[PDB]
C-alpha cells in the first residue's frame, strides 16, 4: 500500500 | 541522456513450428520516451503487448515489448527502436542462440 | 529469502503535449502488483498480480486517490525543479522516486529507503538511520529544509517500519504460492564455432525467479570475469528471466571452461561445462 505523504513537495 | 540496450529474444528456446513469444527488451534508458516495433520480415506487428514502464536501480528506464509468434526457418524477426539519443531507429534482429 | 516491496514514481513533463505524464508502479521482489498511469482514460490503480485483485474496494479507492493526488503534486514538482534549476518551461523533465522496505530472513525491517532524481540524477535520498537526508546538490538542500521542517522522515520512518512491512507480509501471504517460491535457473551450455581458431561458449540460465542470479566462466579454475560477454538479466514474459554468459575460447581447449551457476532457488552452487 502506498504512503499518503501528500503535503510533501520539492 | 542514456542510450537503450537492446535485446531481441524468445520467450523458450526456438523449435520451427512450435509457438513461442519474441521478446524485445529495452533498457538502460533516459529520458523514457520510446518507440519499439516488433517487425515480421521487416513489416510492423500489429498485435503487441508491453510492460508498464518502470526504471531500475540506476533510474534508467525499461521495457518489455513482446508478441506471440511460430518461428520458421526463413522469416526473419527483428526489433525496431526509435530513442532521442538516436540519429536513427536502430534494428536488431532476432538470433535465436542469443 | 529475503523480500522487499517497492513503489516507483515517474513524472515526465511533455511542453506542447499536455500536463506531465505521472505513473506509479508496485513490486514485491521481482513481481509487479500495482500500476497507475494519469494519461488512462479512467486512470485508478489497476492490479497487475492475482494474489493483489482480492483487495477491496476501499483499498483501490485510497491506492487511487493517492495516486491521483500525487499527479498533482509531481506536477507541481516539476514546476518547483525549474525554478531550482532555472530552467525554461520549454524543455522536457523527468522526476523519479524509489521508496519500499525489505525485510531480513526473520521477517522484520532489515532497511528501509527513499529516493529522488531528476532528470536521471539522484536528487535527494532519506539516509539509512531513516531520520537524516543526503541532498546531491544545492537545489536538493532547499528540498531538504523543507522536508525537515514538516518532518517528512518521521512519517516516512512510521510507515517504513510499520505499514511498509505490514502490508509486505500480508502481499507474501497471499501471493505465498509465487512470490515465498523461488524457481531454480535451467541451465544448458551452448557451442557456436566462430572460426576453425575460436569458438564461443555461452552458458545459459532460463526460468529462474527472483532475477538475482550468479553466472561465471572459469578457465583452469580462474575467474574470467573481464573476458566474459554478461547479458543484462531479461524477463521471459512469464514472471522468470533469462541470462546468459559467454566466453570465446581456443577450438579444442572448451573442457577447460567450466560455468558456475548461483541462484537461491538451487540446493548447491551448479557447475557446468559443454557436453558435445
Ligand atoms: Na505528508
Ligand atoms: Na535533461
Amino acid at each position: 500500500s502506498v504512503l499518503n505523504d501528500i503535503l510533501a513537495r520539492l | 541522456q542514456r542510450t537503450p540496450k537492446i535485446q531481441v529474444y524468445s520467450r523458450h528456446p526456438a523449435e520451427n513450428g512450435k509457438s513461442n513469444f519474441l521478446n524485445c527488451y529495452v533498457s538502460g534508458f533516459h529520458p523514457s520516451d520510446i518507440e519499439v516495433d516488433l517487425l515480421k520480415n521487416g513489416e510492423r506487428i500489429e498485435k503487441v503487448e508491453h510492460s508498464d514502464l518502470s526504471f531500475s536501480k540506476d533510474w534508467s528506464f525499461y521495457l518489455l515489448y513482446y508478441t506471440e509468434f511460430t518461428p520458421t526457418e526463413k522469416d526473419e524477426y527483428a526489433c525496431r527502436v526509435n530513442h532521442v539519443t538516436l540519429s536513427q531507429p536502430k534494428i536488431v534482429k532476432w538470433d535465436r542462440d542469443m | 529469502g529475503s523480500h522487499s516491496m517497492r513503489y516507483f514514481y515517474t513524472a515526465m513533463s511533455r511542453p506542447g503535449r499536455g500536463e506531465p505524464r505521472f505513473i506509479t508502479v508496485g513490486y514485491v521482489d521481482d513481481t509487479q502488483f500495482v500500476r497507475f498511469d494519469s494519461d488512462a482514460t479512467s486512470p485508478r490503480m489497476a492490479p497487475r498480480a492475482p494474489w493483489i485483485e482480492q483487495e477491496g474496494p476501499e483499498y483501490w479507492d485510497r491506492e487511487t486517490q493517492i495516486s491521483k493526488t500525487n499527479t498533482q503534486t509531481y506536477r507541481e514538482n516539476l514546476r518547483t525543479a525549474l525554478r531550482y534549476y532555472n530552467q525554461s518551461e520549454a524543455g522536457s523533465h523527468i522526476i523519479q522516486r524509489m521508496y519500499g522496505c525489505d525485510l531480513g530472513p526473520d521477517g522484520r525491517l532489515l532497511r528501509g529507503h527513499n529516493q529522488l532524481a531528476y532528470d536521471g540524477k539522484d536528487y535527494i535520498a532519506l539516509n539509512e538511520d531513516l531520520s537524516s537526508w543526503t541532498a546531491a546538490d544545492t537545489a536538493a538542500q532547499i528540498t531538504q529544509l523543507k522536508w525537515e521542517a514538516a518532518r517528512v522522515a518521521e512519517q516516512l520512518r512510521a510507515y517504513l517500519e510499520g505499514e511498509c512491512v505490514e502490508w509486505l507480509r500480508r502481499y507474501l501471504e497471499n501471493g505465498k504460492e509465487t512470490l515465498q517460491r523461488a524457481d531454480p535457473p535451467k541451465t544448458h551450455v551452448t557451442h557456436h564455432p566462430i572460426s576453425d581458431h575460436e569458438a564461443t561458449l555461452r552458458c545459459w540460465a532460463l526460468g529462474f525467479y527472483p532475477a538475482e542470479i550468479t553466472l561465471t566462466w572459469q578457465r583452469d579454475g580462474e575467474d574470467q570475469t573481464q573476458d566474459t560477454e554478461l547479458v543484462e538479466t531479461r524477463p521471459a514474459g512469464d514472471r522468470t528471466f533469462q541470462k546468459w554468459a559467454a566466453v570465446v575460447v581456443p577450438s579444442g581447449e572448451e573442457q577447460r571452461y567450466t560455468c558456475h551457476v548461483q541462484h537461491e532457488g538451487l540446493p548447491k552452487p551448479l557447475t557446468l561445462r559443454w557436453e558435445p
